[PDB]
């Protein structure tokens, strides 16, 4: 058969991540302009959220040393490539857990619906990668809203998911944080409640 | 803004190292248990940030002068350069690619490293830089020792440094490890043999390019990242 | 005082390097023209000092504490340990091992080094010891890095250590250079070349030593030495 | 044939031997004990001499970073291998060439004489081995002194040496420095005048 | 009391089975399936008992009368012999080696053991014996024969011995199995299997050793044991 | 790199283990001399304790065939190495679970405490090796005591095992039997509530 | 380690050299366009200069078939790389020696000073590649002007020669030829006064 040259294969991330993508975080000095966890000025169109979680390993501990990059479409259902720090929006955004209580936050709006290759609306997701240590190449997955529940039903995305039961991993639960509109949203890396991860 | 044009080679998972390799110890409970689901590409994972506009710092590729603290750093100096190309060997413009290591000691400027060889007062071990319009990165920096790691009761990294690319969208977007030609530790490594096949492994070694050098002052090594194959749609819908 | 009652294996100069090997430039200018006059052995060659009650030091042989301005050195923590004996396999007890080297970016603490790499203020690059009554030896150091130096237009030379043993003559006597597993730079240098015979090269390439290792501290080296076979006299002057 | 362990090779002391085996001239600070260039405490028994030399290449140009090792039989002609700085007497030493004049030093005393393995009286000598950047395996020499002709004609070491001529390229010049007794032994590497060096 | 003076080489867990080899059933549900946490050698790891002063009897190492009820037990008369030595090649002196196996027809000497075969009353199949000054062991024994046992539906041990091992510490200590040269049943076993690498396997033959047999009387084999390597503590706490 | 010689590979101790090391428990009659369970006579100083436990495999049954050897220091914090049936204390003994309750004990001394090789104290501990059928190689483990709450806090050991919930898997429950201070330490193989196991 | 292509490897000129490259001088006709040894028309702006030399083998005798190419500086400093018959200066030239008298002669300007790529100034030069038959691969020199003392005690690539008596070797020497200002040149590949040839 046709044999394309093998992609670059992927390592862990490792405990140190912090060091080059998230230089706060490692106590370290940061440059002037830095990719991290503010999707939205003030002043974008679309509903202002705070996203929250946390993460879990196997036996149920926290995963204090993860990385998270995010890729969302604007409140218009439109994805912004042109990073920039001067947008009012910008698609794109790091994040990571605190060692000490093990949440990562995002400050971002609600996307937008976007229609899939065949032209049939997915429901309002956030796109995320997750690395860390021990986790050799990263998890791909998606965080869906509770308060979509009509569209999340339609989603032809959740729907390749076989079991039922297995679409409720990747809903986040609106709350409240500081009178603010905010979604949790956990991961459970492994074992019972275990977040679904897809390949694309 | 970004629109869905194109499909990207499907990922070989057995050419990557699987989710739960136990000799690294802690992939045993950070793996999940259950299958990935497949999913068909949409516009969400075949777009993805290009880094055009971000603005970079004059040393932001350059960790002998981007951590000074009144002096050079300590170690042997290299150039790590290379191309990034897909599959189908194209090149890479413009691509984000980002870069971080211990210093010549091993150790790492993280309040989490506590191992007892001393940090540098002149390093920090960060760099970034984007891809040329042909595809080239370099950066210039001291290479990295050996770290030791509580993982069997003598494990030791070989000399790496992380990388990670962005390439034209989130499905493309890699980190992994660059490894140094010939070090003895390579073979040893439960990190590095996470990757089952040794031809992978093969592709994760930066080469000494003495071509690259600059004599009396700097070594140089060579190590060439591929993303995966980018294709246009066809017969799609139809 | 000494006496002669032994003889050494006759030195292989096609082993040794000889003396001109113009591809290291120095040499074109400093190697006899002359061939060597052979001369047999008397008690003039066969004797030599003995350095038992020579006072060292606490840290002779430790080089992350016998230059000591405040902290520790910077670079690859190593122990280098091996193994003296004759070409008989007989272990060479009680003798001299004198070793020096540049620091963890390959600048030498010597006034006419003017690379442009920094000195380290906590690393001075000698040590000493004697072999104990087994034959052997063990520095504690930091690794090397590679020094480019003024032969060809673009020439380094690999991570190396220089070595000088005593033995039981003056007839043993040797200075030598280790050099480490898999560096890329060992089959490119004019110095290491100089030795025709690749199997000879072989000899001074030093072994990652895993079992000699400190676990979340230091690496470790083996490099063995063998000197000229030492035998009694038999039917001289008969 | 019987086939032994091979020696480990030789190679180049460099131009920085200084920092391991002459700790002074690499312009750093000393230990509490070195092998140097005193062979003898003023004390000990026999002619007090000094020696001094140039190191000179193939093309007639001073060897700058010269590293010499001596052994020498004391004023009784016994070898003293017993290392030992509290000693009058030792009979090895070590010396270097200035970086500015090219000129090594030693103290020591004159030899007395030692005989050969079959008996022969050699004529009063020093052992010498050279060493530096450019020299791929040490240099072995001997230097006799001008004031035994007698002693020098009989000896059959320098009669081993073919040509006549060549046997003065061992002879030490004696001098005077400061009122004292001196011996000038120069070495050619190369070319006119070039010094015999031994194998044994 | 015993000191902390030395230091052992770090077990390599791919040589050894891995605590799950799901072949052999029993090991799925008693295998760990958190990683073990790797712990620095401290004076509980590195001593261990000395069995020098403890009591055997005249016939401890003798299993063809160490159970005499009135004959001879029934089977192959073979010397069981080898040396004990540790991963640098010393001997492991005074050390206790425990030994037990089932008769000539592959039934035990337990309570639990309801194979078919009967039970030869002149035999019980328990030795021990400590290694002499120079780390050698001898037994003398009737040849095992195989054992069928309820794993797969057809499996059968290839003819063993059970071995444990002492040496200079608890790091050391270890249990092991005998098989003997040319056993068709070697290849077959999933207990044998539970070692990965055929080289280690290899390592667990006895050889015919006709060397040691008595003529007219018994045969011999011969099992050489390695334990860890032993050195001595350097440059720790500095 | 450097090779040794490759250690002789591991193999299970099998379920009649105890007719070579607990010869009682095989049906069998025993020799003059036995290394069994009690590591102190009467007369031993120190605080005489009894420990008890089962061990359980990954389906929570008992392993009724398991086989323990352990080393602990004298109350003194001291290793007792030369191992004599006379002495009043040994620091080495055997023990093995009963077929029917599946049960071991021991009759020992509490342990004193002991450093580690960088001169921190550690918690008192009984170092176990654990032998049986299908345990390929043996299992290492320690045993601390409840009444030692805050030593263990600050063992050095025990500060290595990441997860502290991890930690409660090594620490024996102070009881009283027949009027004499008891510990139990249950051993569970694989599953909830894993025991943490060591590589050294 | 990464090797590329490898380079084309060099062979002798050989002795009819001048057919190819020196048309005249092979007792041939003459084409057009010839690159010779005129750099500078009359009018040129700088110190218009002959230069002459003649070649010598390790034997001491000459060298009669010599070619020759020059790169240099204009009066400037700067180099002209765009070569052109009706330039009134090339920063290239050729030039062969006479088969009779074995001289060479070039039309020059004196080049202006060009700083290395440190920014340190060198001292004025001509760049020299010499060739003939029994030259395998062509030797670089550069002429320097005994009229520059000063700045040529300060040139740093003469201060490259470890020997200050070899950097004499390459200064021509100052003398007048029908009333014009002239340099001469000789080269001798071999022995005594051995020209520095230089790699790079
Ligand atoms: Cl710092
Ligand atoms: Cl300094
Ligand atoms: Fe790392
Ligand atoms: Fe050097
Ligand atoms: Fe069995
Ligand atoms: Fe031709």
């Amino acid at each position: 058969p046709i044999e394309l040259l093998p992609e670059t294969p992927s390592q862990t991330a490792g405990p140190y991540v912090h060091i080059g993508l998230a230089l706060e975080a490692a106590g370290n000095p940061t440059r002037d302009q830095e990719i991290w966890n503010r999707l939205a000025k003030p002043d974008a169109p679309g509903e202002h959220i705070l996203l929250l979680g946390q993460v879990y390993d196997g036996n149920g501990h926290l995963v204090r040393d993860s990385f998270l990059e995010v890729w969302q479409a604007d409140a218009n259902g439109e994805y912004q490539d042109a990073y920039n720090l001067e947008n009012a929006f910008n698609s794109f955004g790091r994040t990571a857990t605190t060692f000490d209580a093990g949440e990562w936050t995002l400050h971002t709006v609600k996307p937008g619906v976007v229609n899939n290759a065949a032209g049939v609306p997915m429901a309002p997701h956030i796109n995320i990668s997750l690395f860390a240590r021990g986790i050799n190449i990263h998890l791909h997955t998606r965080l869906y809203f509770d308060d979509e529940a009509q569209a999340n039903a339609k989603c032809p995305v959740l729907n390749l998911i076989e079991q039922p039961q297995r679409r409720e991993t990747l809903i986040a639960k609106r709350c409240e944080v500081d009178g603010k509109t905010a979604y949790r949203f956990d991961i459970r890396i492994q074992g019972e409640g275990e977040t679904v991860f897809f390949d694309f | 803004p970004a629109q869905d044009n194109s499909r990207f080679v499907i990922r070989d998972r057995n050419w990557h190292p699987k989710a739960l390799t136990p000799d690294y110890k802690t992939s045993i409970a950070r793996s999940p248990r259950q299958a990935l689901v497949s999913i068909p590409q949409s516009i969400s994972e075949t777009t993805g940030p290009n880094f055009s506009h971000l603005g970079f710092g004059a040393h932001d590729h350059d960790l002998l002068l981007n951590f000074n603290n009144g002096g050079l750093p300590i170690g042997e100096r290299i150039i790590v350069a290379g191309r990034v190309v897909d599959q189908y060997g194209k090149p890479v413009p413009n691509t984000l690619v980002e870069m971080w290591q211990a210093n010549a000691g091993g150790r790492y400027r993280h309040k989490n490293d506590r191992y007892l060889a001393p940090l540098d007062p002149n390093f920090g071990g960060v760099g970034r830089c984007l891809t040329d319009s042909d595809g080239y990165y370099s950066f210039r920096t001291i290479k990295p020792g050996p770290h030791p790691w509580r993982n069997g009761p003598n494990d030791w990294r070989p000399a790496h440094i992380y990388f990670g690319i962005s390439g034209p969208s989130i499905a493309t977007k890699l980190i992994t490890q660059l490894y140094f030609e010939g070090d003895p530790l390579i073979p040893m490594c439960p990190i590095v043999k996470s990757i089952a096949n040794p031809e992978a492994v093969q592709q994760l070694i930066a080469k000494l390019d003495m071509n690259n050098a600059n004599p009396m002052d700097c070594l140089a090594y060579r190590f060439d990242i591929v993303l995966r194959g980018q294709r246009k749609t066809h017969f799609e819908n139809c």
